[PDB]
């Protein structure tokens, strides 16, 4: 779930503040509020 | 294989009594002289091509004063047959072994140098530079001996059977012993413990892989796996250990914008929700420091290492950086996007393996192993002294400015190239001893006991002698079995009954009779287009069934695309097929293991060539085709050998043994009913018939050796194992 | 399927295809592509060098047919394309050109 | 600088739904001219036989839809003045190899004497 | 069971990734096979030397 | 040991030798005896000292 | 050669190292103390000497524990985007299988999961960010939330007892660590319930050809004084430790002797 391609250049940082997300290259910013990558995780792994 | 088409069939003594016994013959025997192809094989290679391409890598060094870029660099240099100062008035200019041991002298060689005296750029000068001396394997393509009949060899008083090998320092008879080390250019598992405390956050986990150059000097690779999600790289240069993240590497390597990086590093477990994460955390724990593209990145590596890299303070932030960069990763590949691919495979197992998917791998079998050549040390330490004479030369002329004489700038050359720091000195002592006094570990771990003193003392202490890896003097005080025990895949690649018993047991062991280790190059040249002119898809093409399922074709240390499900057991087949029939540039000595997906930990899947030098090998018949075929330690977990004729059954199995002799060595192969008797018998006298006295040897006025023990009235022996006369033993 | 070939309808260009090595775009319907054709037309291995730059505004992609940066089957597979006239029932071949891209800073 | 190619090309020209595109893949050195006036397969794998100037040369080809889009067609563009523009994704790929020729598993097998026993007393 | 038994095969395969299931295995063969050589080394010497 | 197809089911494959020594061990059955010799010698070596 | 003895039977250090530590170190510091324990050979015994090795066992947190299952991101619904969430889940192995064996119910144990995995969780956070420096269950959660307003809610769903789910809810400005397997790296170090010092006892048979059938049990671990309460279905007279200093103490000297010996 990499913020991936149309515009920047580079791994978008973390939203991880208050505002909506620029990139580091080419400044190109986008909603704070479009993001809800769902994770899933460990499993069974106890005997 | 059709070397051994002419074994006796039961021996007979025919051959003492003929009108021809005594009379010397022309061609001298063929078996017993390869008995020793390896060892003059390699030093052969070495001094007339390996100093080729092992002196184009020295970098340009003489940096002094007075803001010049004299850059002076070697364009050749050579080594001319021994021959003798200018006697009054010597007949003959040529000495010959057998004068050497009679007056306790080595048996040298001539140094030669062809420096450039760019000033400032080239403008002056190539001087000649009389380095030293260096000591010369018999029988080479250096001694005068070379291409000698049997009658030239006895007016020359030196014994009629020759083999050579060995080197001769005041009399003595020094050989260098083949040590193991881990297999050329691999991405080896491995698990350990003790890794884990060296820092923070350190798992056990990891991957290997031992580097090594044609110029061949050696580097060692290190990822570890961080439970935190990152994985690092922990490699060591000029005696230190360093320490960098995957980032600055994936950055600093090729510019190719990352997502690039992290499409291609996912390869398709897509599924998963915590690699990708961590990748891409990876990826921005990278960014946000002080670097966007990739001069940036260079500029800050640099900036961090050259106050340990010890470049010249010339230079800029980023040149240093990439000096650095290729000169202690993935060297074998020499360019980028190839050091790139090399990265990304490796990390891609440390995953799978560290989420349990495959198998760990020994890194302690066989199938993992191979050996190191008198040649290799050789070049690699007169490679290594190179370095030390020109930075020695440096001072010398440093010592101009220093004593504040006139610090000349040309015409002062002849001169201030006579310091004193030839290359004898290091070079007997390192046989003298079999200490490695040196500045780089060249891979080893050790450095001592490294040629130890042949004996003459019977003939078959000499056929052992020459056969006779060893695991290092290191791995001996260690209480665990494991070191000793035969995995039982060692079958025919070394011998059950012929260990050394005693303090050194169990390791240092011998070869069996049919392998011989790989020593001739290949011209790696058009066999990728021919990989791809089949089903392999190319490298980063779209593969159009690119996804989970799809093996790697790495090829000793290539990358070079992805096979699907249906083809790569023929693709394996095929190149069968053209080995075997040897057609079309494709070596004998390659090897073609693919290893299957077991959708269970088992070994990590792929398809894998190599054509690289030192490797075990040993022939076997095939049952598809007459001919016979050559086979590598790694592929013979995933074959059917059938021993004796009575067993093959049709359709499961494909080889045929030779002749079932194979398992022992030689020297256990001259015991009689062998398999009746118990084992450690067997052993006991596999050490005691090395011990004995009989007849040692001809020329009783050639050698001035110290002890020779005769007995005077030797006999052939009445009951016999064939392989007495194979090699011709009744001489002895 | 009749096969016909066509070669080249100027000689000089082929199909030009554009394969990024980091996936599938989503709008591509939106880019503008930047052909380079070297001018030398006499050296044999300049005559023939292609660059294809791909201006993007996130990533400058560029491919070319040379090099460890290009595909080795531009220089050991041939590709083509295939104009399938589902009326007639035709398949039309010329010469096909693969380029792959990577995006520089 | 883009030129004026065939108006088969023409963005325009492949939008047409009763018109197919497909990629072919073909080694360093295939030579097309002997499949004219010969069929290839559409789905599943045909052994060919091709006539290049008489030589009889053998191929096995390759011929299934792709997976999803992996790439695009460029194709010329009359409203962006030239400026080159994607196409749909190809119907199809075609893979193209020479079937190993006089390839047999390997043989029957091949037996050897058996030595064991010796002279018996005189 | 057949004499490679899939299904056998199979569960010895993926045991052969552990310690304990094997080392069952290989002591319940061991004890099983082990009454072959009392009925050789028995119905032998010192009944026909 | 390469001669065996992987998971059989002869005792063989474990160590039940059937030779003795007034006849001959087969080729294979050679070799995990100097096995077995090698472990007894070194365990005796080292409790010793 | 080594030996065809031994059951199973925790066997205790052999060699050279036991004659060291008995001649040459003489400490406490042993490894295994296996002592030895007689049942005085009663009637009934039974319905008694089985719930003494139940209760007497040692069951941690580590031992049943089966699956985790973690679902954190996302969090900007929750009326603002804001602090990053967790949703986690437990299941561990049915009631059946352990319950036969530990003594052991499924819902108090649950209880104690609920009372000390929170206290605990709060810990590892803490010290985490120091390295990086039913209307009885709903009052229950509710005061979860209220002694740790972190905490935001809690579900022991009632008709299973045989899988629990929480949620939770803290800032995002500290990075995310081993979450996933932090879980993990608590369930172990977690013990549920253990008498003091000693862990392990079992119950096998005595010997007839060697004397006359005084059944034994196994067990393992030094505390006397607490067998004591178990008083009437062992054989407190005949009982000897493997340490030679438990019952230094709590018996003599000339009891260390024939110990010793």
């Amino acid at each position: 779930d990499l913020d991936f391609c149309s515009d920047c250049g580079s791994v978008l940082p973390l939203p991880g503040a208050q505002d909506t997300v620029t990139c580091i290259r080419c400044g190109f910013n986008i909603n704070v509020r479009d993001f809800e990558g769902k994770v899933v995780k460990t499993s069974v792994v106890f005997h | 294989g059709s070397r051994w088409r002419n074994l006796p069939s039961g021996p007979s003594l025919k051959h003492l009594t003929d009108p021809s016994y005594g009379i010397p013959r022309e061609q001298q025997k063929a078996a017993l002289q390869e008995l020793t192809r390896a060892h003059v094989e390699s030093f052969n290679y070495a001094v007339h091509e390996g100093l080729g391409l092992a002196v184009q890598a020295i970098p340009p060094f003489e940096f002094a004063f007075k803001d010049e870029r004299i850059s002076f660099t070697i364009l050749d240099a050579v080594i001319s047959p021994p021959t003798v100062p200018k006697g009054t008035i010597c007949k003959e200019a040529n000495v010959y072994p057998a004068e050497c041991r009679g007056r306790r002298s080595t048996y040298r060689g001539k140094l030669t140098a062809d420096i450039n005296w760019a000033v400032n750029g080239i403008s002056k000068g190539i001087i000649k530079q009389f380095l030293g001396y260096v000591p010369i394997m018999v029988k080479s393509k250096l001694c005068n001996l070379r291409n000698l009949p049997p009658q030239a060899l006895i007016e020359h008083h030196e014994e009629a059977e020759e083999m050579g090998g060995y080197f001769i320092i005041n009399g003595i008879e020094k050989v260098i012993r083949m040590l193991i080390m881990p297999r050329r250019n691999f991405p080896i598992a491995m698990i350990r413990p003790k890794w884990k405390t060296r820092g923070p956050g350190y798992t056990q986990y990891g991957v290997s892989m031992h580097c090594v150059r044609e110029e061949h000097s050696a580097v060692n690779m290190n990822l570890h796996y961080l439970e935190n999600g990152t994985v690092m790289l922990n490699f060591i240069y000029r005696k230190e250990l360093f320490f960098l993240p995957l980032g600055f590497a994936l950055k600093a390597l090729v510019s190719f914008s990352d997502y690039q990086i992290f499409q291609e590093l996912i390869k398709g477990k897509e599924d998963d929700s915590f690699l990708r994460n961590s990748v891409s955390q990876m990826l921005r724990i990278v960014m946000e420091e002080g670097c966007s593209t990739q001069k940036q990145v260079l500029n800050y590596l640099g900036e961090c290492f050259r106050v340990k890299l010890n470049v010249p303070d010339w230079y800029p932030n980023e040149q240093a950086a990439e000096f650095l960069f290729n000169q202690c990763i993935c060297i074998h590949l020499k360019s980028n996007t190839e050091k790139f691919y090399m990265l990304c495979l490796m990390t891609r197992k440390l995953f799978a393996l560290a989420k349990g998917e495959c198998m760990e791998d020994n890194p302690d079998s066989l199938v993992n192993q191979e050996v190191l050549t008198p040649g290799q040390l050789f070049l690699m330490f007169l490679k290594e002294k190179l370095e030390g004479w020109l930075v020695s030369i440096k001072i010398a002329f440093d010592k101009k400015a220093q004593k504040t004489s006139v610090s000349m700038n040309t015409d002062n050359l002849m001169r201030i190239f006579t310091m004193g720091i030839d290359l004898t000195k290091p070079f007997e002592y390192l046989f003298a001893t079999g200490n490695l006094r040196s500045k780089t570990g060249l891979g080893l771990l050790q450095d001592s006991g490294l040629c130890v003193v042949a004996d003459k003392l019977n003939f078959i202490r000499y056929l052992s002698h020459f056969r006779c890896v060893h695991r290092g003097a290191d791995f001996a005080k260690m209480r665990t079995t494991t070191v000793r025990r035969l995995l039982p895949e060692s079958w025919g690649f070394l011998c059950p009954v012929h260990t050394p018993d005693g303090e050194p047991c169990g390791l240092m062991n011998h070869l069996t009779a049919v392998c011989e280790v790989v020593t001739q190059f290949v011209y790696t040249a058009s066999i990728p287009a021919l990989l791809c002119n089949l089903g392999v898809t190319p490298i980063d093409g779209a593969p159009h069934r690119s996804y989970s399922e799809c093996y790697p074709v790495l090829l000793d240390g290539v990358m070079v695309g992805w096979v699907d499900k249906d083809l790569a057991p023929g693709i394996a087949d095929s190149l069968r097929h053209f080995k075997v029939l040897r057609e079309k540039r494709i070596p004998p000595w390659m090897e073609v293991v693919l290893i299957p997906m077991t959708g269970k930990p088992s070994l990590y899947p792929g398809l894998f060539l190599f054509t690289t030098p030192c490797r075990l090998v040993r022939p076997v018949q095939n049952l598809a085709l007459g001919k016979e075929e050559l086979i590598g330690t790694m592929e013979q977990i995933f074959m059917n050998v059938a021993i004796f004729e009575d067993e093959v059954f049709a359709g499961v199995t494909t080889h045929q043994e030779l002749f079932p002799h194979s398992l022992l060595s030689v020297i256990a192969n001259f015991i009689p009913f062998s398999d009746h008797n118990q084992s450690p018998r067997n052993m006991y006298q596999c050490q005691m018939g090395k011990q004995t006295m009989g007849f040692p040897l001809l020329t009783y006025q050639d050698r001035s050796d110290n002890k020779l023990y005769r007995l005077q009235t030797p006999q052939s022996p009445l009951v016999r194992p064939s392989m007495y006369d194979y090699y011709d033993m009744d001489n002895y | 399927a009749r096969w016909q070939y066509c070669g080249a309808p100027d000689g000089s260009q082929r199909a030009v295809l554009v394969q990024f090595s980091n996936g599938k775009l989503q709008s591509p319907g939106n880019m503008r592509f930047t052909l380079y054709e070297n001018k030398d037309s006499t050296n044999p291995r300049k005559r023939n060098q292609r660059i294809l730059a791909a201006e993007t505004d996130r990533l400058s992609y560029v491919g070319n047919n040379f090099g460890t940066g290009a595909l080795k089957c531009n220089t050991l597979c041939r590709h083509f394309v295939g104009i399938l006239n589902k009326t007639s029932g035709q398949m039309e071949v010329y010469d096909a050109e693969l380029f792959n891209m990577q995006p520089l800073f | 600088p883009p030129a004026s190619e065939s108006p088969r090309f023409s963005l325009e020209a492949l939008t047409g739904p009763d018109t197919e595109l497909w990629l072919i893949q073909a080694p360093a050195d295939f030579a097309p001219e002997c499949f004219n006036g010969r069929h290839v397969p559409l789905s599943g794998s045909q052994i060919v036989k091709g006539k290049l100037a008489g030589k009889r040369h053998r191929y096995r080809v390759l011929s299934s839809c792709p997976q999803a889009g992996e790439a695009t067609l460029l194709a010329p563009s009359t409203e962006a003045g030239g400026g080159l523009t994607c196409a749909s994704a190809p119907q199809g790929t075609l893979r193209i190899l020479e079937g190993p020729q006089q390839s047999l598993s390997g043989s029957p097998l091949q037996p050897i004497p058996a030595s064991p026993p010796p002279q018996i007393p005189p | 069971a057949s004499y490679d038994e899939v299904r056998g095969k199979w569960q010895d395969a993926h045991l052969g990734k552990d310690q304990r299931d094997f080392n069952m295995i290989d002591l319940k063969f061991k004890e099983e096979v082990n009454h072959y050589s009392n009925e050789i080394n028995k119905a032998c010497m010192p009944f026909g030397l | 040991l390469p001669c065996f197809e992987p998971y059989e089911f002869t005792p063989r494959a474990g160590g039940f030798v059937t030779g003795r020594f007034l006849t001959g061990i087969k080729p294979p059955e050679f070799f995990f005896h100097c096995m077995a010799g090698r472990e007894g010698l070194v365990d005796t070596a080292v409790k010793t000292s | 050669t080594f030996h065809f003895a031994g059951r199973g039977e925790m066997n205790v250090t052999l060699g050279i190292p036991r004659l060291r530590e008995i001649l040459m170190v003489a400490s406490a510091n042993i490894k295994t103390p296996m002592m030895s324990v007689p049942v005085l050979n009663t009637k009934k015994a039974l319905k008694r000497v089985k719930s003494l090795k139940k209760q007497l066992t040692r069951v941690c947190l580590g031992e049943v524990l089966q699956k985790i299952d973690v679902q954190e991101s996302f969090c900007m619904e929750e009326k603002q985007n804001k602090f990053q969430v967790y949703q986690l889940r437990f299941q561990f192995l049915p009631h059946a299988y352990y319950q036969q064996e530990k003594c052991l119910r499924p819902e108090d144990i649950l209880r104690f999961m609920e009372t000390r995995f929170f206290k605990l969780l709060m810990e590892s956070i803490k010290k985490k960010n120091n390295k990086a420096s039913p209307e009885a269950m709903e009052r229950r959660v509710q005061a979860v939330r209220e002694i740790h307003p972190f905490i935001d809610d809690y579900q022991y769903d009632t008709e299973e007892s045989l899988w629990c789910q929480v949620t939770v809810k803290l800032p995002l400005m500290k990075i995310n660590f081993d979450m996933s397997s932090l879980v993990v790296s608590l369930a172990h170090g977690a013990v549920i319930y253990a008498t003091k010092g000693i862990t392990r006892c079992l119950l096998n048979e005595t010997t007839n050809n060697k004397n006359e059938k005084e059944l034994v049990l196994n067990t393992e671990g030094i505390n006397l004084p607490e067998l004591f309460k178990y008083a009437e279905v062992l054989d407190l007279r005949r009982l000897y430790s493997n340490d030679i200093h438990a019952i230094a103490n709590t018996y003599g000297i000339e009891a260390a002797l024939r110990v010793i010996e």
